[PDB]
């Protein structure tokens, strides 16, 4: 029941404290009780998120507590209801249990009201689970918020109502894998819980009373509060999380700036002025692009990288031991015995590598020499080392090296000998060196990308901007999202997001839609109406009419039955823009895309890297003592499990030799693997 | 665990050809290391191997002269690739490295459908076959451009899929134009006149005293094929408009894109004769119409010339799809006017039912069971109108197309979007008597949303209940089929079985022809036990049932000349501990008879447990 | 760990041999070495 | 070093007859493959010196939908036998010309039955327009022209005779053009392009010429960025 | 695909023989240098690297090119055991 | 009266500051709007060369992930500013320059604070680099290099001193490129392109210069069409 703290980002760190498992001391998995238990129950309303849970095996077993949910003095989960009497709704709000709840006819949160008063004929209400259209007189309690039905990770997805639950589960889930961008943006369309999460998470640093700011630097802030207190707040700086992702503050206040209590002093690692800042807002065209987005694959405007948009700073921690041995103590010496000295440069530091150095794979973090071989020199090497000058030192190159596939640049080393300051030593271990390697990780073919409505795909091609589809004002698009990843999904919120975006873009605004309240289809077209001015209602004041290609499109558009035949080539477009689609020009030819394409702003997060799903490759290396099957080192990655299922794969194929060599030559054939190697060499 | 292996994330590789993959050179140089060290010794890159290996144990010490030696090793060779879960033969497929930069493996998008991998970060593992025999095996019998058809069906399994269809459909498809109606007068230019003052559309349906024609067919008469596209070039017309063109002496009434396609195929097969007599130049192309095109081009033209066709078709689908410019803005969710009118009625009949229960005439379950049936018929009525709409008013609506073209999404999916999600079951099983009335375009109720999460749960606790282990069936089927190999050619036994062509399901014993597919299933590529003489043709004892023949005998059974077929099975085989090649029949992945030595039983097992993850878990009706 | 009893490991094919038009003269290498005197 | 300027691109051309050509150009700076592809292509499809029939005089027809007595091809069929017919000149002066054809009986008609009037040298030797069988007779005065592109009849005015009809103008003597850009490598540079262009022409102009002169029409066009005049920009308004 | 894959299928009665033929053939073809090659100077496989066409090191790819000319012959029985393990060494230097 | 060929048209400018210029061309025949107006846009967006910070050395900092006492900005953010700084090399043959910036005590450090060098014009001297507080001190050096395209940190050593930071270098001085293609009439013929290349830039290069250059490139590219060779 205890585990590593999820802290990929602040939100993930908060979801984890709000977790519920049935496993541990209570019956677990081997007995399953599937379909029961794992099923979302009629009593979960506002007690558990019906749409948050792990995918696959552990479904419905692990689960997350609904936003407004509360645990009473006994331990029973309570959701709040406001009592209503005689169709006159009171604010007097009660936290009923599961059982208390079954004693009443509570009504849904969106009953049309008239101040205190219900203005509805038929009122749509739960009666101990069963929904029934009823009369006001019969009501007794009412739902506080549409929100109270869902966890917090769920409550952060605008247009949830338009999003199918499956694909919105994925959203709730992937926000856990948001990894602080160094240009962390809060989203363009928000739900409301953005500020309130960042505070309750302790993502940002707030002011605990009214006062004037004394000092501000990257390091710390001193503030003088109205009572006379001058308290220093360190700005916890470039700190390492469990998962690597850098937690640390960044101040948003200047010197002698008078300030109110609870005002923002330092942003989170993922807060953009107290606002939960998990990803980045981007101009997305949705449409197929030459297969480059073939099955959930996604394409990327080079321009995203120059803006350091999806860059991310990652601290990686290495250790090295200095153990006592039966063959004599091993050392952490700068003097590794080999053939180079020009390849010891950044090292020098009496073992350790100098704080500041670049490291690629193979480079040495901490040099180490260990006694190995059992005293004597090899029957062959005894003849050998003599010729060179047989000191043949009984020490080996067990130096801590840069694991293959990138390291980065050093930020901090820690050299702990004997633990005499008050650090608990390890038995039979002399000393330990730590190193920390940081790296800014930009976006790259392979990097994965997600949105809160459950869109997840991998960056399959980073085109140059010379190629990207562009708007008439030359503004090219940032990301190209194939649309086939959408009917089947049934996550329309991603479109209700791309539209509103297209507005706020030109409207120079951002919005707050709330979970089941929020923007409706009329207001958005109406927002697009004002946005059509900014965009086009000033295209002619610069002296430019309409393009010879907009003529070409509008034809094909009105035939599609998109725009009115008869209306003016100008206001045909305005219609077409209120639909969300504009007119893109294929950045290559300069010709237009037949038919309109819906561009617009959408908010996207760079999903986080696990080292299991790091890029791996073995040619050959270590081998388990006992079974003598291939094994992992640190510089060496073991082989792939070749399970029964894959074995059949080739049998089926009549791949005779191939199978056998997977079953001998490349696993357990002690003799032949050596025999093989040589032959190949 | 295996000693020449590796793994990475997969990014799609459109530019790739059918028999190759994008591989990190970074990866290869581990994998191929020892092979590389030699070439380094063969070249001046190293004095010796220890120095050559030394040259590499630090990334930055690796001289770039080296990479020109990796490409050199690789040339000729192939890697393998497999993907969890390996649920059949094709979870492993051989290709030729194309060394690419970066940390991921680009992968052709046709083998996608086989491997069952998409790109929300599915990873693949790569192995190297070592022995000059293994690579031999790998290239001749695992290369992704020789395994075109499927071991389970016979049907091709590398087909136009997504974007590839969406592309092809849209440029073959011809258009319908409404503002023109049905008009009947003198042709001369009197026809063109109405179009000059625009009262008639252009590809409007029109019939003057003469024939049935567009406008359309008249105004634009093309001499040769390339004179047509030369017009669309100058944007005087599209490949969607209907038009008259002359070819090989014929005078045809199609579109230009029909030809464009009828050409795309022509060229990539190097055989204009056998090319044009395979194209259905009479309908838009889609999932099936190509799936067939392929199959034909696979018996008619070699497996090798079939590989080209697939990339050519893949290349165009893409290109064309891009510029074709579909998308999906909220406005493409085109709700029909009928949804009210129906929910009006349904709402008012629910009155009647409630009055008849309030009265005493129906019992509880009698009431319950009534209401639900209503909605069943209703949820259909909506789903129906939604489509007539998309056929009569928006026959090019993105959703509508992807739907129809087999590029994406089914009836029930489009419904939940436009129509109405409908009946939701409870968690205990019993259906809610109240359905989700909204759609996804309308946005569900805070409580319509809850309702629909119980079966939303179940629809997960049924696949995850087979994710942890449903290699379960195949385990079992392999445990009892592995030994069966095709040992003898002819295992020489008079006896057989007779596949029926008629079903007794109008019941009881009310006869009827079994769906085509059903037959194809039991007859395709079997070997004839006794000379069948049907439809003025003797299909001679010991024939190999060509698919053309599975179609002929059906024609013959529709014709009324035959009801059973004497076919030779494994069910009555007499190979000592195995199955003879004639008692099996075709290969199925190739359209030949099965070659001896084939792991037929293993194929059997897989093929039957491949699709186990898509059999509805427990009884839900 | 034995070779599989199928495919290229089926007693049917396995023993297939290959030789070239010139080493086809290995039949006449043993062809003209018999009768003496 | 990292590195420097660009390698001079080997413009490979393998020729095959007088209608088809393959033009390989490599290596190109990433993206230039297309940057050359398009503008060259459309120019090859809208500019090259063309000659087209635009109005056809008919002997025995007042309305162009009959089948002329004693001839088993339509009015509509015969006009399309003209659209496949290549004409070339040797004179700079010619801006429009009219030709004549005469025949009836059990012989065999070609393209040579047009009179070699002026410098007009009619290219295609053996062509087929129609076949006669009996006492039905015909004699025409078909109008030819010089221009560029593709022109519909319903998009041009001024007709030949009252015994003639407006037709569609097949000027551009280039029939079909293909080009696929493809990633090519230069030892240490996988990013680079490689342009392959494929041109089909009616045999009037050599594809290589059509190319040469296309590339020139561009070169020539790019000079019109010369004689600049200044103007005020726009208004702040806010 | 691979060269004349269909035609090379026809040469054998079964899929696998051609795999056994090719590999075994290649074995000898890249045992004795490429000295045994029943395939002429001008019809040999080649690369493009360093700007220089040099013969393809891919034994497996040669044997296929070879058999495609019919110059080889194959069967279940052609010669005895170690009785071939000397013939090809002498006609084509076994060093 | 040769009835097959055309007459030369009206190239015209309309410059604003140093970073905007429209470029009209009536009349151009049907199509040629895109035909011509496009390729340039690529060339223009892609291949016009500029200048951009390539290496930073700050007095006591050892690498990007470090914070300087009395300085709000951290080095990662200080740099992110310099990414914006735009410079002019007045003498074509100048290939690089290292700007110097000392600063102690309370003040907002702008791009003006950079120690002047001859023939090198800081184009946005007001760009905010860093704000330092009481007791704060930031002494720095900053490398600049004429270049093309986009060369990112990882793809160069640069190593002036051995505590330098090599920064991602966005070279093109061309910040955006539209091109309208509307219609104009010449009496008779009423379908003619009005090409209007609109190039905003950065300050280091003139919309006009940038345009002159791109055109010259395409030309210098059209060069390799002559001189055949069969394969
Ligand atoms: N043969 C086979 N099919 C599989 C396999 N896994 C999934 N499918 C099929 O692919 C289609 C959609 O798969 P998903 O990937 O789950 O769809 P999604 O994109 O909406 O998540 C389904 O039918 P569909 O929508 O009718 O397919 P389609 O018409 O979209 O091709 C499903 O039956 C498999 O291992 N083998
Ligand atoms: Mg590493
Ligand atoms: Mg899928
Ligand atoms: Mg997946
Ligand atoms: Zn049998």
């Amino acid at each position: 029941l205890s585990q590593f703290k999820d802290e990929t980002n602040p939100l993930s760190s908060l979801r984890h404290k709000r977790r519920i498992s049935a496993l541990g001391p209570g019956g677990l998995t081997r007995e399953r009780a599937g379909f029961d238990v794992r099923d979302v129950h009629r009593t979960h309303y506002g007690r558990i998120c019906p749409v948050e849970t792990p995918e696959g095996a552990n479904i419905g077993l692990i689960t997350s507590l609904a936003a407004y949910a509360r645990v009473d003095e006994l331990g029973f989960i309570r959701t709040p209801y406001r009592r209503v009497v005689g169709g006159v709704v009171t604010d007097e709000v009660v936290y009923m249990t599961a059982t208390e709840e079954d004693r009443y006819t509570i009504a849904q949160a969106n009953t049309p009201l008239e101040g205190n008063r219900i203005a509805a004929e038929r009122v749509v209400a739960r009666r101990k689970g069963e929904p029934v259209i009823v009369s006001p007189e019969e009501v007794e309690f009412m739902d506080v918020s549409p929100k109270q039905v869902f966890s917090v990770n769920t409550n952060l997805i605008p247009f949830l109502e338009h999003d199918d639950a499956n694909r919105a589960l994925m959203g709730s889930n992937m926000q856990t894998q948001a990894v602080p961008l160094i240009r962390a943006q809060a989203p363009v369309v928000m739900t409301g819980l953005e500020e309130r999460v960042v505070r309750d998470s302790l993502a940002a640093l707030y002011a605990e009373e009214d006062g004037e700011v004394a000092k501000v630097d990257g390091n710390r802030i001193v503030v003088r509060y109205e009572d006379g207190r001058l308290v220093e707040y360190p700005l916890r700086r470039f700190y390492r999380s469990n998962q690597g992702t850098a937690l640390d503050q960044r101040p948003r206040v200047v010197v002698g700036q008078r300030v109110r209590k609870g005002d923002l002093l330092a942003d989170g690692p993922a807060s953009e002025n107290g606002f939960l800042a998990l990803g980045q807002n981007v101009l997305v065209a949705i449409m197929p692009f030459d297969g480059y987005n073939f099955e959930d694959a996604i394409v990327i405007s080079e321009e995203l990288l120059k803006r350091d948009f999806y860059t991310s700073i990652h601290i990686e921690r290495y250790e090295i031991e200095a153990r006592d041995t039966k063959l004599g103590p091993e050392r952490i010496t700068r003097d590794i015995p080999h053939l180079s000295e020009a390849a010891l440069r950044d090292l020098d530091e009496e073992g350790v590598v100098r704080i500041g150095a670049e490291v690629k794979p193979g480079d040495i973090l901490v040099g180490r020499t260990s006694f190995k071989g059992e005293s004597e020199p090899t029957p062959e090497e005894r003849l050998l080392r003599s010729i060179f000058g047989e000191k043949a030192r009984d020490v080996k190159d067990t130096s801590l090296r840069v694991p293959p596939g990138e390291g980065g640049i050093v930020v901090r080393t820690v050299r702990l000998r004997r633990g005499d300051p008050g650090v608990e030593l390890k038995p039979g271990v002399r000393e330990v060196v730590r190193v920390y390697v940081a790296q800014k990780r930009k976006l790259q073919v392979g990097d994965k990308l997600a949105n809160r409505h459950g869109n997840k795909g991998v960056v399959a091609k980073i085109l140059p901007v010379e190629d990207m589809p562009h708007l008439p004002d030359g503004t090219p698009v940032d990301v190209i999202l194939n649309p086939l990843g959408v009917p089947s999904r049934m996550n329309l919120g991603q479109i209700l997001e791309t539209h509103l975006g297209l507005a706020g873009y030109f409207l120079g605004q951002r919005y707050i839609s709330p979970i089941f309240d929020g923007a409706k289809e009329p207001e958005i077209k109406e927002l697009l109406a004002q946005a059509f001015e900014v965009y086009f209602g000033k295209r002619k004041g610069e002296g430019f009419g309409v393009d010879k290609r907009e003529v070409e499109v509008l034809r094909r558009a009105e035939k599609l039955g998109l725009v009115t035949p008869g209306k003016t080539p100008e206001e045909q477009l305005k219609e077409l823009f209120l639909q969300g689609k504009v007119v893109l020009y294929d950045g290559r030819t300069g010709e237009p895309i037949e038919g309109p394409i819906v561009v617009g702003q959408m908010f996207i997060m760079k999903l986080y890297h696990m080292v299991e799903d790091k890029m791996h490759a073995r040619s050959t290396g270590p081998y388990s003592l006992i079974t003598q099957q291939p094994l992992g080192g640190k510089a060496q990655f073991g082989g792939q499990r070749f399970g029964e299922m894959e074995v059949w794969a080739l049998e089926a194929y009549g791949a005779a030799h191939t199978l056998q060599e997977m079953l001998t030559l490349k696993s357990d054939d002690i003799e032949g693997r050596n025999a093989a190697y040589e032959a190949i060499i | 665990r295996v000693d020449y292996s590796g793994r990475s994330v997969i990014v799609v590789g459109p530019q790739l050809k059918l028999h190759q993959c994008g591989l990190p050179k970074r990866m290869a140089l581990e994998l191929f290391k020892p092979f590389l060290l030699k070439k380094m010794e063969e070249k001046g890159i190293a004095p010796n191997v220890k120095a050559a290996r030394r040259m590499l144990e630090r990334q930055r010490d690796i001289k770039d002269e080296v990479w020109d030696a990796l490409e050199e090793v690789i040339h000729g060779k192939v890697v393998l690739l497999n993907r969890a879960p390996t649920l059949h033969r094709l979870g492993i497929q051989a290709f030729q490295p194309v060394l690419v930069e970066g940390q991921s493996i680009q992968l052709h998008p046709l083998v996608c459908e086989a491997f069952n991998a998409d790109f929300d970060g599915d990873q693949m593992a790569v192995h190297v076959p070592l022995s000059s025999f293994a690579q031999a095996e790998a290239r001749i019998q695992m290369l992704s451009a020789h395994n075109l058809l499927s071991p389970a069906s016979g049907e091709p399994l590398a087909k136009p899929s997504r974007d590839i269809i969406l592309g092809l459909y849209y440029i073959t498809q011809v258009r319908k134009e409404k503002k023109g109606a049905g008009l009947e007068f003198a042709t001369p230019e009197e026809a063109l006149a109405a179009h000059e003052r625009g009262e008639v559309a252009l590809n409007a349906p029109i019939k003057v005293a003469g024939r049935e024609t567009s406008v359309g067919r008249l105004k634009y008469v093309f001499a040769n094929p390339d004179e047509a596209l030369l017009a669309v070039a100058h944007g005087i017309v599209d490949l969607q408009d209907v038009v008259t063109v002359r070819y090989m002496g014929k005078r045809l009434e199609t579109s230009p894109g029909r030809i464009l396609f009828a050409r795309i195929v022509a060229e990539a097969v190097e055989d204009e004769k056998v090319a044009w007599e395979l194209i259905q130049l009479d309908v838009p192309q889609e999932k099936n119409s190509l799936k067939d095109l392929v199959y034909q081009a696979f018996l008619r033209l070699g497996m090798e010339k079939t590989a080209r066709l697939l990339d050519a078709l893949k290349y165009y689908g893409f290109t064309f799809s891009t510029t074709s410019g579909i998308t999906i803005g909220i406005d493409d969710a085109v709700i029909p006017e009928e949804k009210k009118q129906y929910l009006e009625e349904a709402d008012r009949k629910l009155l009647q039912i409630e009055q008849a229960y309030e009265m005493g005439f129906l019992t509880d379950r009698e009431r319950y069971d009534q209401i639900l049936q209503l909605w069943t018929e209703t949820t259909e009525k909506v789903t129906q109108a939604v489509f007539k709409n998309f056929e009569e008013n928006y026959p090019f609506n993105p959703l509508y197309v992807m739907a129809q073209s087999g590029a994406r999404g089914n009836p029930q999916q489009i419904r939940q979007l436009c129509g109405l999600r409908g009946l939701m079951q409870k968690p205990s099983g019993e259906t809610f008597e109240v359905p989700v009335r909204s759609s996804f375009r309308e946005g569900l109720t805070v409580l319509e949303y809850f309702i629909s999460s119980h079966g939303a749960r179940k629809g997960g606790a049924d696949t995850a209940l087979r994710t942890a282990d449903s290699g379960y069936l195949t385990r079992k089927l392999v445990d009892v089929t592995h030994e069966i190999v095709v040992r003898e050619a002819d295992c020489g036994t008079t006896n057989y079985i007779s596949v029926p062509l008629f079903q007794p399901d109008e019941v009881t014993r009310s006869l009827r022809l079994r769906k085509r597919a059903d037959i194809e299933a039991g007859l395709y590529g079997r070997v004839l036990a006794r000379e069948v003489e049907v439809l003025g043709v003797r299909l001679e004892e010991g024939r190999y049932l060509s698919m053309d023949d599975v179609h002929l005998l059906i024609k013959a059974a529709e014709a009324g000349e035959i009801q059973e077929v004497p076919v030779r099975s494994p069910l009555t085989c007499q190979t000592r501990y195995g199955v003879c090649q004639k008692c099996y029949g075709y290969d199925l992945s190739m359209a030949r008879p099965v070659s001896i030595g084939e792991a037929v039983g293993i194929v059997a097992a897989q093929s039957i447990g491949e699709p186990g993850t898509q059999l509805t878990m427990r009884t839900f009706h | 760990g034995r070779l599989i009893p199928a495919g290229t490991g089926s007693d049917f094919v396995r023993f297939t041999q290959v030789v070239d038009q010139k080493t086809l003269k290995a039949i006449e290498e043993a062809r003209k070495e018999a009768v003496e005197a | 070093m990292l590195d420097s300027k660009l390698k001079a691109p080997v413009f490979t051309v393998r020729t095959q007859g007088r209608e088809y050509g393959e033009f390989v150009l490599e290596p190109l700076e990433r993206g230039f493959g297309v940057t050359l592809g398009n503008p060259l292509r459309r120019i090859l499809l809208s500019s090259i010196p063309g000659t087209a029939v635009t109005s056809v005089y008919i002997e025995d027809v007042l309305h162009e939908f009959s089948t002329i007595p004693g001839v088993k091809e339509d009015v509509v069929e015969i006009i399309l036998n003209l659209k496949e017919l290549v004409v070339r000149f040797l004179n700079p002066s010619l801006q429009t010309v009219t030709l004549l054809l005469k025949a009836e009986g059990p012989k065999e008609v070609k393209a040579r039955d047009f009179l070699p009037v002026a410098d007009v040298e009619i290219m295609n030797p053996d062509l087929h327009i129609a076949t006669l069988e009996e006492g039905g007779r015909l004699n025409m005065e078909v109008r030819v022209d010089r221009g560029v592109g593709y022109v519909p009849a319903e998009k041009h005015g001024i007709k030949d005779r009252i015994n003639a009809i407006p037709v569609d103008a097949v000027f551009s003597p280039v029939r079909r053009v293909a080009f696929q850009v493809e990633d090519t490598r230069l030892g240490q540079r996988t990013d680079l392009d490689k342009l392959t262009l494929r041109i089909w022409t009616d045999g009037s102009v050599t594809p290589l010429e059509a190319l040469n002169q296309a590339v020139e029409i561009l070169r020539e066009h790019l000079t019109y960025f010369s004689n600049p005049q200044a103007a005020a920009v726009a208004a702040p308004e806010e | 695909a691979e060269p004349g894959i269909d035609k090379l299928f026809g040469m054998v009665d079964s899929k696998y023989r051609l795999t056994v033929v090719v590999a075994k053939r290649a074995q000898q073809l890249l045992r004795h240098g490429f000295k045994n090659t029943v395939l002429e100077p001008e019809e040999r496989p080649k690369m493009q690297t360093l700007e220089g066409l040099f013969d393809d090191p891919n034994a497996e790819t040669w044997a296929m090119k070879e058999l495609l000319t019919g110059r080889l012959v194959f069967g279940e029985n052609l010669v005895p055991e170690d009785r071939l393990q000397k013939e090809m060494e002498r006609i084509y230097p076994g060093e």
